[PDB]
RNA sequence: UUGACCUCGGAUCAGGUAGGAGGACCCGCUGAACUUAAGCAUAUCAAUAAGCGGAGGAAAAGAAACCAACAGGGAUUGCCCUAGUAACGGCGAGUGAAGCGGCAACAGCUCAAAUUUGAAAGCUGGCUUCGGCCCGCGUUGUAAUUUGGAGAGGAUGCUUU
RNA sequence: AAGCUCCUUCGACGAGUCGAGUAGUUUGGGAAUGCUGCUCAAAAUGGGAGGUAAAUUUCUUCUAAAGCUAAAUACCGGCCA
């Protein structure tokens, strides 16, 4: 709290952190999956378009009507 | 890394695969 | 039942949607990394232990060594191609052995392998 | 209960944790000879040579804490006595 | 009077205690060692069979590498190292064993004479882990062994086996199962009559 | 196999040879300092079994701590006290593991195996660069050694429900009141 | 050969050390000054 | 409580369950004991009480239930430790062949020989065994003498109160053929 | 009693005419050293490269 | 007077007999601090002073502890 | 006379490292009382507050000397119910888990015990023209192989970089 | 250099540690729930924990006293938003 007041009172600038993340959120590269991945879609929707299974376990809930990625 | 781990990774590295829907 | 200090030990789940979004973003991080691969590993079918729940099956930890051998999947290759391995479990019954080898055959029939480099 | 077909399982080396090691037994015998005996073992040997075997069992129990440990200690010491008599 | 440094005092006190304490036979046997003539003969043979230095090994490997750029018999050397020598003894490959007398912790070699006697391998106890370690190209060798020698030295090795076993093992068989120590001098014995007359006379 | 012979010999402790060696060695340690550098392991089999290697970086320090009780009983062990004192003296080293060497009636003697995290051999060799990592500072002070694990009760089963996974952590978890959004 | 001279030196130094640490109380020194010697140490002359 | 009431009998601590039951016959030979009273606890809840004669006599196994001990403060009675007790047995103990073998095993154990030097001289308590259900009920009473109105006995319960259901009688010290098996025992 | 009794050799008095290990003998104790073969080949590579 | 100036914390609180600061405990290496006085803890906690170097650390972290000069700089 | 080894020392020797701060959360030690109830005493507050020591971005725990009694499950961690149940308590005040089951996330490994013995094959330095030169540590054991639902050695034939 | 296969050959697994008695402390948990201190002090078809009236201590399940390891977990402090 004292450090925050000191920062708000001093003339030194605020070190604004860019929103960097440890792990990327979309496939990247020059491969088929990277070129066909839609970043505005979800994991299950992308895999349903691809024709691939994303989860090999039991369904933990109701899927979308057109979902074909949760075996 | 150790030599035995190096050998194990050399001869059995993570493969690329996919499961059909 | 408040003889202790629940006020200093009380917790609220106001970040339930935040953690849901975070977990969903983690699953997409895994599928961005393991993009053509499923985001999980194939788990065996196991019968629940006690008399209360022995009428049902669930997913177990990993496949047994001899049921992998019967399926025809080598031990050192199964975790690499995405199959969980459990060296502690014993089949003890042809029923469990057959169910799991059939599951592994289905995985084999639906799997696509890429040739190394 | 339910009828499931039993399967014969392979032998488990963790089950073979039971010690049949001839070399380990050799090492134990040689170290016994080299190191000698504890004073309470000397007492037990003295009683065994004088035939006070019941007293020896009682003293071994008092020193060790269990019937089985006392019995094994007395058997080991009787074997030592027999081997010494054969060697002399 | 004068004040000795603490470490000097402690090591001289250990010398006194080593002489005065009654020691178990497994260490009294190490107190018994061999003599100058047998040491000299054993070290003649073992100096003939000393191993190569690092410089010599590097020179040899360079010689063969140069030859390959521009089919050998089995080498025979003195074996050293406790684990290696104990393995040789249990496998009855060692024909002669030499054990240093000044190993500390002693427990590293206290079983070796008994093990050698059980396996039937001739052994001797030599004064020197530094003598032994300079026989090898190290600072200290706790034990060395001769397993196989060349045909030019088979008879010399057999004669050394006979000499060691008779002129050392007969005397140590006479005195190896008895306790050592108890070398009370004038001061120790006088202190003990003082103790006995201070205790056994009137009160205890 | 010499290490196996020493293992059996050390199991035979009240035997004549071991008793004699322990006596004359207890007198030496009583003549020396309370904490001192030991040039080599007095029990090499125990040291190598607990993880002592003959590299540059592995040090052995011997310590004697007074035995007994405070009728109050100290929850940690004399091993833990000896390890903490040796670590405080060698503040730049990481305490790998300790072992009993001699008992005596008024003291108790432990040799502590320590590793230098800053030595190049330790840094390059795996199996020890984990102790080079900074999460292992003062394991003896945090209870991360064998005696610490034993005293804290890190065993699995019905006899360690309260103490495994941390006693204070388990108590806090059991005494938190959890309130969800839709109650 | 039997270490008699070394033992005598060590014993003399040990006795000096004991006497010094004891003679640091001055109650010990008072006791030592007032303590009379015995005759079973002088035994040996004629009786 | 039973060991205090038994001056000819001595205690023995925990017995390994992995040991064979006839190893109890070689523990008896060590202490020169011809009778054994073995308390075997199952699951830490159920007591099974064995009576035998070593080395070749009959043995009886019972399940012990309904235990109350001398430290319970509802008892009100007390007796001399080592005093020889008057043993009272119900009539069924001289009718059913199985209850007659239990009787001689009870007489040998809870008997306190006549001239034993570790006994007390004056007798003040009665140990009673009764057959009410298919079970043996054991009671212990102090004999209180009170003068008659112009001396007669009152009884005040003093000690252990337990119930024993017979299970097996086997011809042997802790083995041999079974001579009796309850066929009506219900296990906890 | 004897405070310092002599050791009766009840185990070492009997001599065994065989080793302890029945384990099989490896090839490398009869054939030349692959370790020196490796080192010599590294030295050959170094000499060829200068 | 029983309190002169303390060089470490600057308060007129060093006993002249005990030679120990009643505020920070100057002769001891550690700075005196107790959990029953949150006001004292927040009086002498980080941020109440100048922040010589800890104020400069975060920007170097942001740029990744990178060293050198820009390419093409004079 | 000299030289090795062992042990113990000196140096403003060459190169390094620890102390303090912070302590929201974390790992240990230490450790109350106010309060409640009960003829009294244990109990409760609480294995809490205060005090001391030690880390990180998480810590800790962790790959069964586990749970079970079934058709068995299968490292650790957390959520939901189990459950205010079992259990201990003048069977007071009260205290009070866990297995199973649904879920989130999942990942397995390194040594000691074996002789490389046909070859210490291992490693720290500091002098470098950066290529390799020596000082040494180490056989009281540094590499490679192995870690018990294993493994080694031979033979054998495919498949691996 | 590595994986697998077969076998008229082998297969080493942690001690003042378990355990016994005892004192204190702790737990829902005297089969002591765990821990610590003192005394004594182990084993090798071994040891530990359970099941079981089933007729004897049969059966079941694991290997302790050496070590590493991300994730899901916590967060009134740090850089921010
Ligand atoms: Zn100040």
């Amino acid at each position: 709290r004292e450090l925050q007041k000191r920062k708000r009172r001093s003339s030194r600038p605020t070190i604004r952190m860019p929103n960097r993340r440890k792990k990327a959120l979309n496939p990247a590269g020059n491969n088929i999956i990277a070129k066909s991945w839609n970043k505005k879609e979800t994991l299950s929707q992308n895999y349903t378009r691809f024709g691939l299974v994303a989860k090999l376990g039991k369904a933990t809930g109701g899927t979308a009507p057109g979902n074909k990625a949760l075996l | 890394v150790l030599e035995k781990t190096k050998k194990r990774l050399t001869h059995f590295p993570q493969r690329k695969y996919a499961v059909k829907a | 039942h408040f003889r202790k200090h629940w006020q200093r030990r009380v917790r609220c789940h106001f970040d339930q949607p935040g953690k849901k979004v975070t977990r969903r973003l983690a699953r997409r991080a895994k599928a961005a990394a393991l993009a053509p691969r499923p985001v999980d590993k194939l788990r065996p079918i196991v019968r629940c232990p006690t008399v209360k729940y022995n009428r049902r099956t669930r997913l177990g930890r990993g496949f047994t060594l001899e049921e992998l051998k019967a399926a025809g999947i080598p031990r050192l290759l199964a975790p690499t191609i995405g199959i969980a391995v459990d060296h502690r479990r014993k089949n003890l019954s042809e029923e469990s052995l057959a169910a799991n080898v059939q599951r592994l055959k289905d995985y084999k029939a639906r799997l696509i392998l890429f040739p190394r480099k | 209960g339910h009828k499931t077909t039993r399967r014969v399982l392979k032998e488990r080396p963790s089950r073979r944790k039971g010690a049949q090691s001839k070399r380990t037994q050799f090492v134990r015998s040689l170290i016994r000879e080299v190191a000698g005996l504890a004073p309470y073992e000397r007492r037990v040997i003295e009683l065994l040579r004088n035939g006070k075997d019941k007293r020896a069992r009682k003293f071994s129990k008092k020193k060790l804490g269990t019937f089985g440990r006392a019995k094994r200690k007395c058997e080991e010491l009787q074997r030592i006595i027999a081997e010494s008599r054969r060697a002399h | 009077m004068v004040k000795w440094p603490e470490y000097i005092r402690l090591q001289r006190q250990k010398k006194i205690l080593r002489m005065r304490l009654k020691v178990p036979p497994a260490i009294a046997q190490f107190q018994y060692t061999l003599d100058k003539n047998l040491a000299a003969q054993a070290f003649k043979l073992l100096n003939k069979y000393r191993p190569e230095t690092k410089q010599e090994k590097k020179e040899r490997l360079l010689r063969e590498a140069t030859a390959i750029k521009e089919v050998s018999k089995k080498p025979y050397t003195v074996k050293y190292g406790l684990n290696h020598v104990v393995g040789l003894i249990e496998n009855k490959k060692a024909s002669l064993v030499l054990i240093a007398n000044d190993v500390d912790p002693i427990e590293l070699v206290v079983f070796l004479p008994a093990l050698c006697r059980k396996m039937g391998i001739p052994y001797a106890i030599i004064k020197g882990k530094a003598r032994l370690g300079t026989l090898v190209h190290k600072k200290t060798a706790a034990v060395v062994a001769i397993t196989e020698v060349r045909s030019e030295d088979k008879n010399e090795l057999a004669k050394l086996i006979s000499a060691v076993k008779e002129g050392y093992l007969e005397k140590v068989e006479d005195t190896r199962k008895r306790w050592g120590g108890g070398i009370m001098g004038f001061k120790a014995q006088k202190r003990e009559e003082k103790r006995k007359k201070s205790l056994e006379t009137a009160i205890k | 196999g010499a290490l196996k012979y020493l293992e059996e010999l050390s199991k035979k402790k009240q035997s004549d040879v071991v008793r004699f060696l322990l006596r004359v060695r207890c007198w030496e340690y009583r003549q020396l300092n309370v904490i001192h550098r030991a040039s080599r392991p007095s029990r090499p089999d125990k040291a190598r079994r607990l993880g002592y290697k003959a590299k540059q970086g592995y040090v052995i320090y011997r310590v004697r701590v007074r035995r007994g009780g405070r009728q109050l009983k100290y929850q940690r062990s004399l091993r833990a006290t000896a390890e903490e004192r040796v670590g405080r003296r060698c503040s730049n080293l990481r305490v790998l593991n300790s072992y009993w060497v001699n008992q005596d009636s008024t003291y108790k003697y432990y040799e502590v195996i320590l590793v230098d995290p800053n030595h190049k051999a330790i840094r390059r060799d795996p199996r020890i660069n984990w102790i080079c990592n900074p999460v292992h500072k003062h394991r003896e002070c945090r209870g991360l050694t064998s005696t610490g694990k034993k005293s804290r009760g890190l065993n699995k089963g019905h006899r360690f429900n309260k103490t495994r996974a941390g006693r204070r952590k388990t108590w806090k978890r059991h005494n938190t009141l959890s309130l969800w959004r839709y109650r | 050969e039997d270490g008699d001279q070394l033992e005598r030196e060590l014993d003399a130094m040990y006795e000096h050390y004991k006497e010094r640490k004891a003679s640091q109380d001055a109650k010990y020194r008072a006791k030592r000054a007032r303590q009379e010697v015995d005759d079973e140490e002088w035994e040996g002359l004629s009786a | 409580d039973l060991a205090s009431m038994l001056p000819h009998g001595r205690k023995d601590a925990k017995f390994d369950t992995k040991s064979r039951l006839y190893e109890l016959c070689e523990l008896a030979e060590l202490y020169n004991c011809n009778n054994v009273l073995f308390f075997e606890a199952r699951k830490g809840k159920d007591l099974y009480m064995w009576f035998s004669k070593v080395p070749n006599g009959p043995t009886v196994k019972f399940y012990a239930q309904n235990l109350h001990t001398m430290e319970e403060l509802h008892f009100q009675g007390n007796c001399l430790k080592g005093s020889r007790p008057i043993l009272s047995f119900d009539a069924a103990f001289e009718q059913e062949p199985y209850l007659k073998v239990i009787k001689e095993l009870f007489l040998h154990t809870f008997g306190v020989p006549q001239g034993h030097k570790k006994s007390k001289p004056f007798i003040d308590h009665v140990l009673s065994f009764s057959v009410a259900d298919g079970k043996i009920w054991v009671r212990n009473y102090e004999i209180r003498e009170v003068e008659k109105v112009k001396t007669d006995i009152n009884l005040i319960e003093i000690g252990p109160r337990f119930v024993l259901t017979p299970i097996i009688i086997q011809e042997g010290s802790f083995g041999g053929p079974i001579l009796y098996e309850n066929k009506r025992f219900i296990s906890p | 009693e004897d405070p310092y009794p002599d050791t009766v050799e009840w185990f070492t008095s009997v001599e065994e005419k065989m080793p302890l290990s029945a384990a099989p003998e490896p090839k490398r104790r009869f054939i030349p050293s692959k370790n020196e073969a490796k080192q010599i080949m590294k030295l050959v590579r170094a000499i060829r490269e200068g | 007077k029983t309190h002169g100036l303390c060089r470490r914390c600057g308060r007129r609180s060093l006993h002249n007999q005990k030679k120990v600061c009643a505020s920070c405990g100057y002769p001891a290496a550690k700075t005196r601090k107790y959990n029953w006085s949150e006001k004292a803890k927040r009086r002498k906690v980080t941020g109440t002073g100048r922040m010589r170097y800890l104020s400069t650390v975060p920007r170097r972290f942001k740029n990744g502890f990178r060293t050198g000069v820009p390419k093409g700089a004079r």
